[PDB]
RNA sequence: UUGAAGACAUUGUCAGGUGGGGAGUUUGGCUGGGGCGGCACAUCUGUUAAACGAUAACGCAGAUGUCCUAAGGGGGGCUCAUGGAGAACAGAAAUCUCCAGUAGAACAAAAGGGUAAAAGCCCCCUUGAUUUUGAUUUUCAGUGUGAAUACAAACCAUGAAAGUGUGGCCUAUCGAUCCUUUAGUCCCUCGGAAUUUGAGGCUAGAGGUGCCAGAAAAGUUACCACAGGGAUAACUGGCUUGUGGCAGUCAAGCGUUCAUAGCGACAUUGCUUUUUGAUUCUUCGAUGUCGGCUCUUCCUAUCAUACCGAAGCAGAAUUCGGUAAGCGUUGGAUUGUUCACCCACUAAUAGGGAACGUGAGCUGGGUUUAGACCGUCGUGAGACAGGUUAGUUUUACCCUACUGA
RNA sequence: AAUCAGCGGGGAAAGAAGACCCUGUUGAGCUUGACUCUAGUUUGACAUUGUGAAGAGACAUUUAUAGUU
RNA sequence: AAAACAUAGCAUUGCGAUGGUCAGAAAGUGAUGUUGACGCAAUGUGAUUUCUGCCCAGUGCUCUGAAUGUCAAAGUGAAGAAAUUCAACCAAGCGCGGGUAAACGGCGGGAGUAACUAUGACUCUCUUAAGGUAGCCAAAUGCCUCGUCAUCUAAUUAGUGA
RNA sequence: UUAGUGGGCCAUUUUUGGUAAGCAGAACUGGCGAUGCGGGAUGAACCGAACGUAGAGUUAAGGUGCCGGAAUACACGCUCAU
RNA sequence: GCGGUUCUGACGUGCAAAUCGAUCGUCGAAUUUGGGUAUAGGGGCGAAAGACUAAUCGAACCAUCUAGUAGCUGGUUCCUGCCGAAGUUUCCCUCAGGAUAGCAGAAGCUCGUAUCAGUUUUAUGAGGUAAAGCGAAUGAUUAGAGGUUCCGGGGUCGAAAU
RNA sequence: GGUUAUAUGCCGCCCGUCUUGAAACACGGACCAAGGAGUCUAACGUCUAUGCGAGUGUUUGGGUGUAAAACCCAUACGCGU
């Protein structure tokens, strides 16, 4: 998309350009990407407690 | 864009239209900048000359 | 620059009107009162909506301040102020210059 | 009515944080276009500067945002740079001595000026680097600021004294209004009347604006808008001709020998406007912007063809030169190309001009709007005279010109 | 003289107060670690708000004091 | 009209309803929700096959992590005639410390060294977190550049292979 | 007391940058701008000369073969260029 | 049927403010479509082009605030008479603009041949440019000559040698 | 002799505009009529005329009227002293 439509929009290449992890205290219009993420990247292991 | 910076062209012609007036002289110029000690006395001297032509 | 902690200079005090010995200190501004009329007006102007209502200086140029001396007369206690020129280092009753000594390594 | 929950939470008001999600706004100037750079933006020295004064350019060579209780003030004594000749270790250079020494030294810091019983060096005493306000010079509007000059009224320092001293030998070294704060008078005011706090005034300073007469301020736009500008860039044209291109003169050499058949170093005179710069005069209420295709005509600095001269011309081939532009000067591979390069034919594959001829003649490959990808750059929006792909080519029936009627 | 069919050299032909470029103390779309705010959200306090306990800590190295959080 | 978007597939993030994401000036108000993790919401990459390296210093996100740094209003204490002044206490946040790259992103330089020379497996160094692995290439990414070699052609700034 | 102006430009001489420029920048004066008229064919600025309306005379600068008003005047030389 | 690739064909004051012809994509579903219905402007809707939202879109249309502001462009209406400029100074977020001084007009006023003057003369100052100078200071610079090293160095004797 | 049309000699670019410089290959203008742009107000500066003068100003209001006129007027207030 273009900048007007989404935080990720725009640029002469498609790219996010700032961290995609967003605070829990962000406001509507900012919460796109990974909200309040404890970590990110490929989970090497089992998810069970 | 760039322009002219300075010239005195035409300025003497302007100055000579209403002439270059010499500054005008009086009998009795101002005692202004004259030494105060002298001035203070000179008052006292002029006082006495009045009280004498009377 | 180094200036002595005392100085014999003219005293304007009505019981002096003559050169007397003075103690020399540096002037320091003084704590801004909250009830100075300008401060009270600023507080009223800043209240409510509208954000910053007065200029806020940013374009600092000088790297020095002028030094001001508070000379207190030792007889009568009258004070006087003397402004020095700008300088980067200022000391009051520093150790005096020795002439003709070996600058150590 | 029945579960849960319970003075917690919820709700209200205020307080701190977070908050380009959103709002508002800003994002200097000068400038051989603008930008980058620089500061020619407040200043000082020498020169430019044309022997009064003034005087420009992004002119030349430099400097300023400090530094100093002495490097300020006064007095005294003394004399410097350098050189020579002498003295254990000691030598080119250590320290001592004599002679010469017009400053060839020093004087905080640029440069210029100034200075010798000093303005330099060393020593003694000090705080005129003070108080009160006026006048004056520079810059100038004869405003301000800065800086400086000479007095007055005090009080001081020094010196036997005359004197000298209101910071630094002189020429630069710096700052309004509002606000705060300090010193001074301990004075004026708080308006119904008092006292005491507090606040407010008057006079003199400091806190600072370097874009230095002094806004409180980040970008992007190729999605772009408006007012304008030929006051100003990107074509042509014009002036110029460094650069490019072409041609002379001289003749040291080369050429077996022999300067000049053919060449030609060191120099030096030109021409040209098919290079590119320089400039910014014309056009920004628009002169359609690369190349090719088509077609005409012109120049000659002649590649070929005609007729000739010269030769290091035996012949053949070739080379240099003259009159000559009458007549020709091509087919292709790659590239948008201009240019280049190769294959090939040929008598020969010369060079150029005509608004870098020619888009209401074409074409539209390039470039150069909006879509998209990559790389580098940028936190990002986005940028790229980097690569890549896709991207509407409008009108003649008028006048002239021309072709025919 | 008056002209007809053609034609695209010229009329710097016509079409639009140049989109390029600069200037303007003229904007707007977009961005951000620009200046100044802001919905929301979060944290505290007071109010809503009444009624009871029990411990464990702080205040004029251990260990005693009386009140108040 | 495309190489752009979508797409299935892959991966990450949040959330157990007193909830996540989102709406509303407010509300006894709404969407997801006739829903409940094989779900809803938010992102990235883009069929299959094969693989998916190293860097947590920065920015971000996140943490039953330390505490006595910073620290509002109210409250508390002291001084004072009082306005007030000063102090102590002091929430979250910041700061300090940990985690996290299928988060934003990043992945340099020099010297020596093998029995022709050359090269450097090897060694030493500098560097802000680390120093480009597997692959692939003058590629729609290479300035130099019409790179060099081969092939394709009489001739190739094109094409293909290296 | 008040208007307009606060883009200038050219020539001779002095003069800086630049290979130079119908280039950029200063000095003194005169001009053009704001200005016609005679001359330089033509031309903002050169030469002469500055302008009410007319008449006559005389001239400036420049000219007098013909275009074109005015000597195909006078005088001493020089020059022949496919 | 739905679409709209190429001809960069026609047309390009049109049949038409998007058409016509040929050629072409798709043609049983993420298909085409009527009607009803929902979403409304910093809003919607978007398989994403800043697309679409009634020929209007990088923020629709209508009215009003509004004769919005403009240091910028254009225009600014009768005659004669007399006088007649400036593009320079200083300051300004100043450089396409102002203020300021100058130049200009008007009104006069006080007097009436002064005080004067873009001029010469006499007298008397100041000046460091043109020229000149360098067997004068500073700096630059060509050539020999003579002299001297209690020392520089090449040649060669020379215990070594002022 | 005037006027007018024509002829002849010589001369004569298109106005308006911005501009150092316009006939310009700078802009506006096909033609004609009619309309079409320094105004009014509050408060002011200089100058001039007029009235009165250490004062001056009747007009808020009142009185009166042949009725928005004209005529008459106390106390204030303004400016000045
Ligand atoms: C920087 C600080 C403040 C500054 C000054 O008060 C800023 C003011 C100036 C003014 O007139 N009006 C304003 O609103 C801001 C000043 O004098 C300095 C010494 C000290
Ligand atoms: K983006
Ligand atoms: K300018
Ligand atoms: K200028
Ligand atoms: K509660
Ligand atoms: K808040
Ligand atoms: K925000
Ligand atoms: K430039
Ligand atoms: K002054
Ligand atoms: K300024
Ligand atoms: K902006
Ligand atoms: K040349
Ligand atoms: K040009
Ligand atoms: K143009
Ligand atoms: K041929
Ligand atoms: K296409
Ligand atoms: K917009
Ligand atoms: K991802
Ligand atoms: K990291
Ligand atoms: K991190
Ligand atoms: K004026
Ligand atoms: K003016
Ligand atoms: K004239
Ligand atoms: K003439
Ligand atoms: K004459
Ligand atoms: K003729
Ligand atoms: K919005
Ligand atoms: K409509
Ligand atoms: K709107
Ligand atoms: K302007
Ligand atoms: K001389
Ligand atoms: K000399
Ligand atoms: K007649
Ligand atoms: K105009
Ligand atoms: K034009
Ligand atoms: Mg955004
Ligand atoms: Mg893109
Ligand atoms: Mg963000
Ligand atoms: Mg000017
Ligand atoms: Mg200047
Ligand atoms: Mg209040
Ligand atoms: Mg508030
Ligand atoms: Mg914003
Ligand atoms: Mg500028
Ligand atoms: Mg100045
Ligand atoms: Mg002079
Ligand atoms: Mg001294
Ligand atoms: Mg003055
Ligand atoms: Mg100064
Ligand atoms: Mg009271
Ligand atoms: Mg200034
Ligand atoms: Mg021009
Ligand atoms: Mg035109
Ligand atoms: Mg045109
Ligand atoms: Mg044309
Ligand atoms: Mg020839
Ligand atoms: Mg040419
Ligand atoms: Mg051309
Ligand atoms: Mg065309
Ligand atoms: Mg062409
Ligand atoms: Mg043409
Ligand atoms: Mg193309
Ligand atoms: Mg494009
Ligand atoms: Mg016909
Ligand atoms: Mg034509
Ligand atoms: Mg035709
Ligand atoms: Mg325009
Ligand atoms: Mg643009
Ligand atoms: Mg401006
Ligand atoms: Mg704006
Ligand atoms: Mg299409
Ligand atoms: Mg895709
Ligand atoms: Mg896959
Ligand atoms: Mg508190
Ligand atoms: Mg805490
Ligand atoms: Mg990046
Ligand atoms: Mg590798
Ligand atoms: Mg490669
Ligand atoms: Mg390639
Ligand atoms: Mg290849
Ligand atoms: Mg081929
Ligand atoms: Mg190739
Ligand atoms: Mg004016
Ligand atoms: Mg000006
Ligand atoms: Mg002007
Ligand atoms: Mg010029
Ligand atoms: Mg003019
Ligand atoms: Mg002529
Ligand atoms: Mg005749
Ligand atoms: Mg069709
Ligand atoms: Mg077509
Ligand atoms: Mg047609
Ligand atoms: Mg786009
Ligand atoms: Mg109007
Ligand atoms: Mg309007
Ligand atoms: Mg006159
Ligand atoms: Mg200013
Ligand atoms: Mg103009
Ligand atoms: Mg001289
Ligand atoms: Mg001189
Ligand atoms: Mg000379
Ligand atoms: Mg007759
Ligand atoms: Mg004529
Ligand atoms: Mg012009
Ligand atoms: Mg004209
Ligand atoms: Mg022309
Ligand atoms: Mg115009
Ligand atoms: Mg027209
Ligand atoms: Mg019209
Ligand atoms: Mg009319
Ligand atoms: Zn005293």
């Amino acid at each position: 998309m273009n900048p007007v439509d989404h935080p990720h929009g725009g640029g002469n290449h498609q790219h996010i350009g700032k961290a995609s992890t967003i605070s829990r205290g962000a406001v509507s219009g900012q919460k796109a990407g990974l909200i309040a993420a404890r970590r990110t990247g490929l989970l090497r292991g089992s998810q069970k407690t | 864009a760039k322009s002219k910076n300075h010239t005195a062209h035409n300025q003497t012609r302007k100055a000579h239209r209403n002439g270059i007036k010499k500054p005008k002289t009086y009998k009795y110029p101002s005692l202004k900048g004259v030494d105060p000690k002298f001035r203070r006395n000179h008052k006292h001297a002029l006082h006495g000359t009045a009280k004498a032509l009377a | 620059v180094n200036v002595p902690k005392t100085r014999k200079t003219y005293c304007k005090g009505k019981t002096c009107r003559k050169h007397t010995q003075h103690k020399v200190t540096q002037y320091k501004a003084g704590k801004a009162s909250l009830f100075a009329q300008g401060k009270r007006r600023y507080d009223r102007k800043q209240s409510g909506f509208g954000g910053q209502t007065k200029p806020v200086f940013h374009k600092k140029a000088k790297t020095t301040k002028k030094v001001v001396l508070r000379l207190e007369c030792v007889k009568c206690k009258t004070r006087a102020q003397l402004t020095l020129k700008r300088c980067k280092h200022f000391e009051l009753g520093g150790e005096k210059k020795q002439k003709g000594q070996a600058l150590q390594f």
